[PDB]
């Protein structure tokens, strides 16, 4: 019966989503018309374009009306685009009647949310291309997507693009603790910067965390170390300890450390974040930063394919130990 | 059963530690709205008594109440693959990386069904049935994207507990909607102090140096170091301080095999590792396992500047055996280059 | 009123017209002239003969009694469940009188496009009507056949043409048409076909309507496919190191609109009968390879093409 | 409908603005000719692109088989049986044979 | 002269004219005759007119593999015993009202004609006293069409008055299926009998046979007795394969080379050509490497890797069957053909890797070598796959990975050749280094000409086995782990029961032997003796 509070606390209205200047101000003249053109929503994750879309469509449906006559569905399906386009031709061949009590008509199209649009191939953007110019008037869609580049020519020249930015970390560290003053927390401000800190601009992300939190410690204050293994992250002190045991020389030691890593329940692809994280924000030489760089690639590449955390890790400790010892 | 199965805490107050995580676990689930789990760590870590520890703390006690079910389920390519299910009055509990490129199939499938069951099935109990998926970071990329999308569509209907070992493989979007549970190794005193505390419902009184060689010999691995633990009580009735603790039988095989690699580099050497590393495979040892062994014994065997090459090219053909469906292939591939590496290496 | 295609004028109508697979069309052969032929399977690549083959065997052994002893199938008929348990059961114990030796024939071609419970309903059907009826199915891919239908058949393999049949056929095609020809188009016609004598014989017969005289340039202007001179000139650069002209090649088919599966299977055939060392060879081959399992894995660019190319440069400036 | 591209400018990015680079590299452009050879004046030759040959071979194929397989001896019939028991000592021979020949 | 198949020809009239599945065929028959002899007691009691310690089901039900011969067992011990069967196949419309209300009284009710020619067994269709037996052939093939077929034959449990039997090739088909029955597994027969039998029936047709080219053979199609019969049929009528006269004593020639023609090695291969031959003597011509693509071409379309799996043969290395400039040249003959040893193996792993294979493995079930897969039964209706499928990249990358393969494998034996041919050098040296280049071969790869597999597989299999019921019995079932389960419960069960042996073996208290009972594990003892054996 309780829903998330990503769910519950966004945004009802258009005007109501914060940062977003133009975007607002042409949603609300295509409000106005009345008429909604096909939309091309991208930016970072968590910053307000499933609210901004979904808002669109709540104020100009009814609130009964508005999740009957829209359709979100994911494009990185596995089965193709062909049961996608079974989707929107049976959802464009249904009809339903649309009535609002409070002195407006309801629009004779309807709307098809495509998320992750940038996932799909160009073969099946171009597969898709068919579906939308086929069923233009009845029909319209609105992709989000993070890359306004991965979409394909015929499609991005129909639509109508729009530029989501992420919020500022004051901005993220504000809504979390008006979120967490709502629902009755006891958390102080430190709590809430390392949280939009530790989500990286993921307002998603961090009301995600905040609420499983709050779920997790039972009523009482949210402490650093809860955030910290709620989102997976390694703290800083074994990023030292694998460096420090690169930069020694020593093989055994490395083993150790890495095998510390392993016993721990860290995750491999969260070292190989923090390691080039680490790497490319520091005072290592070019070739240096180059070599590790490229292994620190290889090897993300290798963990996404499922290889083994400890082998990868002890790999990439090595090439890291010998580049830094290199200077020796 | 053994005492890796007959005093298995039920309870999440019985949980001997980890007890501040306990504690977080059992007001997970006063709150009402469970989501789905990602419990991941090291293998025996604790992770499936913790499982069994909440499931006990959702529903009554009639998760315990076990049984045993067999569905057969038709591919789209249309042929019928059947696969096993333990489940109760309450859960499901399944493996569905069983079914190879398949496992999509019963990914589907399988929660449609126990949804509607759910949708049948009344006891104003609980709103929701929980499903258990071992070995989600075997699943494929296909597999976790219909995993995602059935975990979007029966949320309201079914609960989802996600039991890995790594969540690398384990993609982005399914980390984004599960709550993470990490449960690392216990130490060496939590394994000391849960031996003792299991050996002395037996009525027996091992010594604390014996338990210390369990927990350093296990590699913080509870399970094994109760199993080590069952058998040292096999071998004596009394606990001796210098007790030998029974060394695992494939990891003894895989330590021969490696010092036939490392004292003798020809093709008729190559061979016999061959047929040895088939003997090894024929027994369902997990490649991996192999390859992390036969490593960790050739590191044991090779020089200062040697091991980092022998290291990075163990983990290219592991990666390379994740990649291809005849995994001998890379072990001996890894094994070759290996031998000669070293022969090139003792020449000067 | 209209001229019929080569592939029909001049299909064989006797089991020593079909060139190549000499072993399996002689044991059809020795079995049409013998008779009691078995339920056999015939897999193999599409343009083989077996089709051809099937009908032959079924004419040299019916003869007069083919309009009547003879019941044929292909994958525009229904063939489904029930069809099997009506049709082929009642042409299964109908009586038809035949000399001995000879039994009524039921021939299932692309039995691929059959469903997998209308091969479970056959099962019986092929093991108790073998006194009067047997069963003579064509296929592609043998792994589409389920194996209790394997299990009760003779599966044989015809696998691909060898360019000197083919070379053979073509100037029995060409001798009988008074067709004007070069080498040059011979070569060019075999190599658009590869092991596929209906698309040789139909290359054959679009180059002499189209042009009417058989060289390169005509018939690939017919095909149009990547001109294996290019890709040969391509290769050669790559062999040389020059990364430039090859990828001047490379760009210049990329702009004319070819596949990059098209480009890949073009360079790999050029490749396989390439002038090089074995070494250099296996080197090229694996980055085909490689850069062809990426294609059909789904990253396809031409990016991936210039990287091919610069690995190839690479091979041969790498000891 | 009427398409429109919007980008919330920020003119303190200085990134906006770019302008084409000074550096030698990329202000000379090296020139491809795009030229390639004709394809209709080189040719091609016999066994070029195949395994294709001059000489084709003849009479070493096409031999019908036309065989006259000897009902075999009894005495041969009896050491072949015993050559098969050698090969196969657990087999039960002398209990099937003959009823393989009843049922011939 | 002859117009019937060698299945039907040869088509075992007695329940002794089986090969293999004794102990089945005995089991099957023994039901049967109890049958017949309950059908006479009671053909008595009407006569003289005008059941827990018996135990005899009224229901059999037969599994095995295809082609093994249990529909064959079935009508040989009916023949034998003088039954009647009344067949249900899948290739009639078999719906429930139908089967109850057309064969319901075949059970139910007497033979109206009890003498004459009524042995012969019809079938079922709707478009001395002979006992009526129904036979389900095939109860695995459930259509849409036979709709209640599963109630139907519950009502034949129920209320039947003669015997039923079912014939199935589905070896999950017991698990689903509700009712009381006599199980019957029909295991695979082994190789050299089912060899002896085909060298039979050949014989019979005067052809002399090796042991050797059958059981390649067999070993092909994986024991499937009515397959091999069918090609031995098409493949001795056909004329044989090669004229090669053999003299041995242990005088007609012998045609060994029908594995080969089975594979469709002949249709590329020239007569006088010989495959091992062609492999081990050096290619140079254009056509060899034809020849040479298009037969590993042909292997890799069934995904069989031809090189590999006989790699010690076709190698030019020495071969054994299992029971200082001297020093420089000594080691560099090692030195090389290891490191080419080592390339080849690199090859074959970026092949397996980084090349696409024709036929996706680990489709239905995951890679090799577990048991945890269950069961993949073959689609049981009417309607296509209907799934996107590229038929231009299986086209292509066959041929791509058996010319990559090839160059390989070329490549490799020239490398290893051109270090071989200075061996003469150290052996004019007094050294003999051929001891570290022989390969030691199992007797297994060793009695074929060419093997598909260079692993174990019964060895394998047999694992498999003990896995399986090792982690069957109810107190290890609700184990969650599965791997881990073999990883770590398995080796401290391997210990126990070994630790166990022992106690036994040093004539200690009985009471150690009730160890798993004391814990009450239900291990059975077969496989308790079985882990307490070794770890091999
Ligand atoms: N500018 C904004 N104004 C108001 N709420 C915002 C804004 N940016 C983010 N949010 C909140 O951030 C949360 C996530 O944003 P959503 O729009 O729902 O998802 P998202 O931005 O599409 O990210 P995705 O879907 O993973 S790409 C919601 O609770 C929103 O209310
Ligand atoms: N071996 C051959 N010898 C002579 N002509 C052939 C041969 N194979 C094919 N042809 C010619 O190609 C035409 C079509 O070939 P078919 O045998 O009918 O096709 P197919 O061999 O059955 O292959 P698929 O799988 O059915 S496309 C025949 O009518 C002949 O003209
Ligand atoms: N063990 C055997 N001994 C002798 N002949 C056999 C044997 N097994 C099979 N055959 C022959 O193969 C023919 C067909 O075998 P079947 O018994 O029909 O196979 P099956 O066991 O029924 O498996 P299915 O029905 O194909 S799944 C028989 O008529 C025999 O000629
Ligand atoms: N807190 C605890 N107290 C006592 N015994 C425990 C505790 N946690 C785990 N165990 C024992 O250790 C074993 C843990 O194995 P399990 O958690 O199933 O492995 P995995 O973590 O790989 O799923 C169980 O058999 C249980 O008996
Ligand atoms: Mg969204
Ligand atoms: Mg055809
Ligand atoms: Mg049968």
């Amino acid at each position: 019966k309780p829903v998330p509070w990503v769910e519950k606390y966004r945004p009802k209205c258009v005007d109501e989503v914060a940062f977003q200047e133009e975007v607002v101000a042409v949603l609300k003249k295509s409000l106005e018309g009345a008429d909604l053109p096909n939309l091309l929503f991208y930016g970072p994750p968590g910053t307000g374009k499933t609210s901004t879309i979904l808002a669109a469509a709540r104020e100009l449906f009814g609130p009964e009306l508005f999740r009957l006559r829209v359709l979100e569905l994911n494009a990185s399906d596995e089965r193709g685009i062909q049961v996608v386009r079974e989707k929107v031709k049976n959802f464009a061949q249904l009809t339903v009647s649309g009535s609002r009590s409070d002195g407006k008509p309801c629009p004779p199209f309807k709307i098809v949310i495509l998320d992750e649009a940038d996932s799909m191939t160009s073969a099946a953007q171009a597969a898709l291309r068919r579906t939308m110019e086929k069923e233009s008037k009845t029909t319209r869609f609105c992709l989000i997507c993070n890359y306004v580049s991965r979409i394909i020519e015929p499609l991005t020249s129909r639509c109508s693009k729009f530029r989501f930015k992420p919020l500022s970390d004051k901005i993220q560290q504000q809504r979390l603790l008006d979120i967490a003053k709502k629902e009755n927390v006891k958390i102080s401000d430190e709590g809430i910067a390392y949280l939009v800190k530790v989500s990286e601009g993921d307002l998603r992300k961090a009301i995600t965390f905040l609420q499983s939190a709050t779920r997790l410690t039972g009523g009482k204050e949210i402490t650093e170390k809860v955030i910290t293994d709620i989102a997976g992250v390694i703290p800083a002190e074994k990023i030292d300890g694998v460096f420090a045991a690169c930069q020694s020389g020593s093989f055994d030691k490395l083993e150790a450390v890495v095998k510390d890593l392993i016993d721990e329940g860290h995750a491999a692809t969260q070292l190989v974040n923090q390691l080039h994280d680490v790497v490319v924000e520091n005072n290592l030489s070019d070739k240096q930063k180059s070599i590790i760089t490229e292994k620190l690639a290889e090897v993300d590449k290798c963990l996404a394919d499922g290889a083994d955390e400890h082998l990868q890790l002890i790999s990439l400790c090595a090439t890291v130990m010998q580049q830094l010892s290199q200077n020796c | 059963s053994l005492w890796v199965d007959k005093y298995r805490p039920c309870s999440l107050g019985r949980l001997d530690y980890h007890k501040e995580q306990a504690a977080q676990l059992r007001n997970l689930v006063q709150c009402g709205d469970f989501p789905h789990l990602l419990v991941y760590g090291p293998s025996g870590a604790g992770k499936k008594t913790r499982i069994m520890c909440i499931l006990r703390e959702l529903y009554g006690v009639g998760v315990e109440k076990l049984r045993i079910e067999h569905q057969t389920i038709t591919t789209p390519s249309k042929k019928k693959i059947e696969i096993s299910t333990i489940a109760s009055n309450y859960h499901l509990e399944v493996n569905p990386s069983d079914a190879g490129n398949s496992d999509r199939v019963v990914i589907q499938e399988m929660l449609k069904t126990v949804a509607q069951s759910q949708q049948l099935e009344t006891n104003s109990q609980r709103d929701f049935k929980v499903v258990l998926l071992t070995e989600v970071d075997k699943l494929t990329k296909d597999a976790q994207h219909a995993l995602r999308r059935t975990m979007e569509k029966y949320m309201s209907t079914c609960r989802l507990i996600l039991c890995c070992n790594s969540t690398s493989k384990v993609i982005p979007p399914i980390r984004s909607r599960c709550l993470a549970v990490r449960v690392p190794a216990p130490s060496i005193e939590d394994i000391c102090h849960v031996l003792s505390t299991v050996c002395k419902k037996e009525g027996l009184n091992l010594p604390s140096q014996l338990a210390h060689r369990l927990a350093e010999k296990s590699c913080r691995n509870l399970r094994k170091a109760l199993l080590m633990c069952e058998a040292c009580r096999v071998q004596q009735y009394p606990f001796t301080a210098d007790q030998e603790i029974p060394e695992t039988d494939w990891e003894v095989y895989l330590r021969e095999t490696a010092n036939a690699i490392v004292s003798q580099q020809t093709p008729q050497r190559l061979l016999e590792v061959r047929g040895r590393l088939y003997e090894l495979l024929t027994h369902c040892i997990p490649p991996e396992i192999i390859m992390k062994g036969l490593l960790s014994e050739l590191l044991h065997n090779c020089d200062g500047q040697l091991k980092g090459e022998v290291a990075q090219m163990a983990a290219y053909y592991e990666h390379r055996l994740q990649l291809g469906s005849k995994a001998i292939y890379h072990l001996e591939a890894f094994v070759a280059k290996f031998m000669a590496l070293y022969k090139k290496f003792m020449e000067d | 009123h209209y001229e019929l295609p080569w592939v029909e004028k001049y299909r064989p109508v006797k089991l020593n017209e079909i060139v190549g697979n000499e072993d399996t069309v002689s044991r059809l052969e020795v079995f049409a002239r013998e008779g009691n032929v078995p339920n056999i399977i015939i897999a193999g690549p599409p343009g083989t003969g077996k089709t051809t083959s099937i009908l032959c065997l079924a004419r040299a052994l019916l003869g007069p009694a083919l309009k009547d002893a003879m019941l044929e199938l292909n994958a525009s008929n229904d063939r489904g469940i029930d069809v099997v348990r009506n049709k082929i059961k009642m042409f299964a114990q109908q009586k038809v009188t035949l000399p001995k030796g000879r039994h009524k024939i039921i021939i299932l071609d692309e039995a691929d496009s059959m469903t997998d419970g209308a091969q479970q309903a056959l099962r019986r059907t092929m093991e108790i009507y073998s006194k009067t009826t047997r069963f003579a199915l064509a296929c592609n891919a043998s792994d589409k056949i389920i194996e209790p239908i394997q299990s009760r058949c003779a599966v044989l393999r015809y696998t691909k043409l060898t360019d000197a049949q083919i070379l053979t056929r073509l100037m029995n095609v060409i001798e009988k048409e008074r067709v004007p020809y070069t080498d040059d188009g011979l070569e060019a016609i075999i190599f658009t076909a590869q092991g596929d004598m209906r698309q040789a014989l139909n290359n054959l017969q679009s180059t002499f309507s189209g042009f009417g005289f058989i060289n390169s340039e005509n018939v690939f202007k017919v095909c149009d496919e990547p001109h294996p001179l290019l890709v040969k000139e391509m290769i050669q650069h790559c062999v040389n190191a020059n990364i430039d002209e090859a990828y001047k090649i490379l760009a210049h088919l990329w702009h004319l609109g070819y596949s990059p599966e098209d480009i890949i299977g073009n360079i790999f055939r050029v490749c396989k009968t390439f002038q090089m060392a074995e070494y250099l060879k296996l080197e090229f081959i694996k980055e085909i390879g490689y850069t062809h399992m990426k294609i059909a894995e789904g990253v396809n660019s031409l990016l991936q093409m210039a990287g091919l190319l610069a690995r190839l440069c690479q091979k041969t400036m790498a000891p | 409908q009427r398409v429109v591209h919007v980008q919330q400018k920020d003119d303190g990015c200085c990134l906006w603005h770019l302008k084409p680079p000074s550096c030698p590299l990329l202000t000379k452009f090296k020139e491809l000719n795009t030229k390639v050879i004709d394809l209709s004046k080189c040719g091609i030759a016999l066994g070029e692109f195949s395994t294709l040959n001059s000489k084709l071979k003849s009479g070493n194929s096409a031999a019908v088989f036309m065989r006259t397989r000897k009902e075999f001896t009894e005495e041969v019939r009896n050491l072949l049986l015993e050559e098969i028991r050698w090969s196969n000592p657990e087999f039960s021979l002398k209990k099937y044979f003959p009823l393989l020949l009843k049922k011939q | 002269t002859e117009d019937m198949l060698w299945t039907e020809k040869y088509q075992p009239q007695t329940a002794s004219e089986l090969i293999g599945n004794e102990l089945a065929i005995k089991k099957l028959h023994s039901w049967l005759k109890d049958w017949k002899r309950r059908a006479e007691l009671e053909e008595r009691q009407n006569l003289k007119g005008k059941e827990e310690e018996s135990r005899l089901c009224n229901t059999v039900l037969i599994t095995g593999p295809t082609g093994v011969g249990k529909t064959a067992a079935v009508y040989a011990c009916a023949q034998e015993l003088g039954f009647k069967i009344f067949e249900v196949n899948a290739s009639s419309q078999r719906s429930g009202r139908q089967i109850l209300s057309q064969l319901k009284e075949a059970t139910q009710s007497h033979q109206v004609d009890k003498q004459g020619v009524n042995s012969q067994k019809p079938c079922f269709f709707n478009s001395k006293n002979a006992t009526s037996l129904i036979l389900f052939e095939e109860v695995d093939v459930i259509f849409d069409e036979d709709a209640g077929f599963l109630n139907a034959i519950k009502t034949f449990m129920a209320t039947t008055k003669r015997p039923v039997i079912l014939t199935t090739s589905d070896p999950t088909f017991s698990l689903m299926f509700d009712g009381c029955f006599e199980e019957i597994k029909f295991s695979t027969p082994s190789l050299l009998n089912v060899a002896s039998y085909l060298q039979m029936i050949c014989l019979t047709e005067n052809f002399r046979t090796d042991v050797k080219d059958f059981v390649t053979l067999l070993t092909a199609n994986t024991c499937d007795i009515r397959k091999s019969i069918l090609y031995l049929q098409f493949w001795i009528r056909s004329g044989g394969g090669v004229l090669e006269e053999r003299p041995l004593t242990l005088l007609p020639k012998c045609d060994s080379g029908c594995a080969e023609t089975l594979f469709g090695l002949k249709n590329i291969f020239s007569p006088s050509e010989d495959l091992f031959s062609f492999l081990k003597h050096k290619i140079t011509m254009k056509e060899e490497w034809h020849k040479f693509i298009q037969l590993l071409t042909e292997f890799q379309m069934r995904n069989v890797d031809f090189l590999y799996s006989n790699l010690e043969f076709i190698l030019p290395l020495p071969v054994d069957t299992i029971p200082t400039t001297a020093g420089k040249k000594c080691s560099a003959l090692v030195s090389h053909c290891l490191n080419s040893l080592s390339e080849f193996m690199d090859n074959m792993s970026f092949l397996d890797a980084l090349l696409t294979d024709v036929r996706e493995q680990n489709k239905y079930g995951r890679n090799d070598f577990s048991w945890t897969n269950g069961k993949v039964t073959s689609g049981l209706c009417d309607e296509f796959s209907l799934e996107s499928n590229d038929g231009w990249t299986s086209q292509s990358s066959g041929e791509l990975k058996a010319a990559a393969e090839a160059l390989s494998f070329t490549k490799c034996s020239s490398a290893i050749s051109k270090a071989l041919e200075t061996l003469n050098s150290c052996k004019k040296l007094g050294r003999d280094p051929t001891n570290d280049l022989t390969f030691y071969v199992s007797q297994k790869r060793n009695n074929v000409y060419f093997s598909q597999s260079a692993a174990n597989l019964d060895n394998a299999w047999k694992r498999i086995s003990v896995i399986k019921s090792v982690f069957s019995s109810r107190s290890l079932l609700y184990v969650g782990n599965r791997q881990a389960s073999i990883i770590e419960y398995l080796p401290t069960l391997r210990n126990i029961c070994k630790t166990e042996k022992l106690k036994e073996q040093g004539k200690s208290k009985r009471r150690f032997l009730h160890y798993f009972e004391g814990i009450h594990l239900d291990i059975p003892k077969e496989t308790v003796n079985t882990l307490a054996a070794d770890f091999p």
